């Protein structure tokens, strides 16, 4: 009133409101993971000049794992926080890993020059993705020397990123024809790495898998794992199912919701019941 | 060889439950009484 | 009328089916008359 | 998915269409085709010269047109009857 002094009668002082009790953050249901197992935890691994690259999709990846893992030496993300992979979502993801030496895990980045990053395995300089290492000095490791992964000296030009060059024919430096065999100028392109358990550190060969995160306008297939909170019901809360947030009062209701339908609507257009992505329950719409 | 299509070709515009209501969307659908 | 809806009845997607629980939900109320229904028929009975 | 004892025609009625299938291909399709199978029996020879049998069936093709429509949805959410605005001068007042 602005007044000392209140006439008799009924005023509107302010406003009453409940506030909310506690906050709920839900994603759907955790299954559908993508194989990483068999990625990380993978029998063999390819060379570094033809890495395997397996494009992960349609599943809700679960990031958490790899980035709270001690058996990685080392886990870095470009692009975006190593810490966001659960919340943040790609429309593709592809997987290349490969075997390198251990001085040379250090290319592997954006902005990088060497042996690999030109010749073998080049990244965008925009490379938006995480790279993750570790040691395989155990599995890789061969006391005569494991041979089998090789890196490309030579080749006709620069690598683009993510390009990945196979072929086995002989590279001809010179002008005599190599006719396919090795001789004056002429080698074979690729040199073996000569991995012995013995060896130092930088000489230890190294699992490195390399998650780049394609993003395009296109429906995103990979998305972050759910961390989801207990359902209480009865209770003005802080609800936040797949889609919309809002509060108010979550009860049972007598609805009968269709196999595909998710969410219900008011007349007005409003959010009325929703179908929990945990239980398929019917859960009608309360302003606390 | 042409036909009429004369109800056929609806579809639910959207995953969204409602009851009781007119809905009006404009979507990509088979017109009423086309030719098909 | 009844002036009374149940909190939890209402909670997600299906309330606003009931209209006026979804008007709850966005500040609008509605204040109830001061004569009420009974209230009146009593003058139109009196003035009758 | 229903039964019918069809004309050749479509038969006439109101029915939905449900979702079945979301594929994320993102891919730009300009053209389609339909394929069909043959059908041999026993007595056929299993040769490509005449020993097969297309069978009966019949398919119609129309296009969709952004268009607006007013569905009329029932208690139970499914879809009972349509109005195409677009159609009929009747038709234009149901949206309005």
């Amino acid at each position: 009133l602005k007044s000392f002094t209140v006439e008799k009668g009924i005023y509107q002082t302010s406003n009453f409101r409940v506030q909310p009790t506690e906050s709920i953050v839900r994603f759907p249901n955790i299954t559908n993971l993508c194989p990483f197992g068999e990625v990380f935890n993978a029998t063999r691994f390819a060379s570094v000049y033809a890495w395997n690259r397996k494009r992960i999709s349609n599943c809700v990846a679960d990031y958490s794992v790899l980035y709270n893992s001690a058996s990685f030496s080392t886990f870095k993300c470009y692009g975006v926080s190593p810490t966001k992979l659960n919340d943040l979502c790609f429309t593709n993801v592809y997987a290349d890993s490969f075997v390198i030496r251990g001085d040379e895990v250090r290319q592997i980045a954006p902005g990088q020059t060497g042996k690999i990053a030109d010749y073998n395995y080049k990244l965008p300089d925009d490379f938006t993705g995480c790279v993750i290492a570790w040691n395989s000095n155990n599995l890789d490791s061969k006391v005569g020397g494991n041979y089998n992964y090789l890196y490309r000296l030579f080749r006709k030009s620069n690598l683009k990123p993510f390009e990945r060059d196979i072929s086995t024919e002989i590279y001809q430096a010179g002008s005599t024809p190599c006719n396919g065999v090795e001789g004056f100028n002429c080698y074979f392109p690729l040199q073996s790495y000569g991995f012995q358990p013995t060896n130092g550190v930088g000489y230890q060969p190294y699992r490195v898998v390399v998650l780049s995160f394609e993003l395009l306008h296109a429906p995103a297939t990979v998305c972050g794992p759910k961390k989801s909170t207990n359902l209480v019901k009865n209770k003005c809360v802080n609800f936040n199912f797949n889609g919309l947030t809002g509060t108010g009062v979550l009860t049972e209701s007598n609805k009968k919701f269709l196999p595909f339908q998710q969410f219900g609507r008011d007349i007005a257009d409003t959010t009325d019941a929703v179908r929990d992505p945990q239980t398929l329950e019917i859960l009608d719409i309360t302003p606390c | 060889a042409y036909t009429n299509s004369f109800t056929r070709g609806v579809y639910y515009p959207d995953k969204v439950f409602r009851s009781s209501v007119l809905h009006s969307t404009q979507d990509l659908f088979l017109p009423f009484f086309s030719n098909v | 009328a009844g002036f009374i809806k149940q909190y939890g009845d209402c909670l997600g997607d299906i309330a606003a089916r009931d209209l006026i629980c979804a008007q709850k939900f966005n500040g609008l109320t509605v204040l109830p008359p001061l004569l009420t229904d009974e209230m009146i028929a009593q003058y139109t009975s009196a003035l009758l | 998915h229903t039964p019918i004892n069809l004309v050749r025609d479509l038969p006439q009625g109101f029915s939905a269409l449900e979702p079945l299938v979301d594929l994320p291909i993102g891919i730009n399709i300009t053209r389609f085709q339909t394929l069909l199978a043959l059908h041999r029996s026993y007595l056929t020879p299993g040769d490509s010269s005449s020993g097969w049998t297309a069978g009966a069936a019949a398919y119609y093709v129309g296009y969709l047109q952004p268009r607006t429509f007013l569905l009329k949805y029932n208690e139970n959410g499914t879809i009972t009857d349509a109005v195409d605005c677009a159609l009929d001068p009747l038709s234009e007042t149901k949206c309005t």
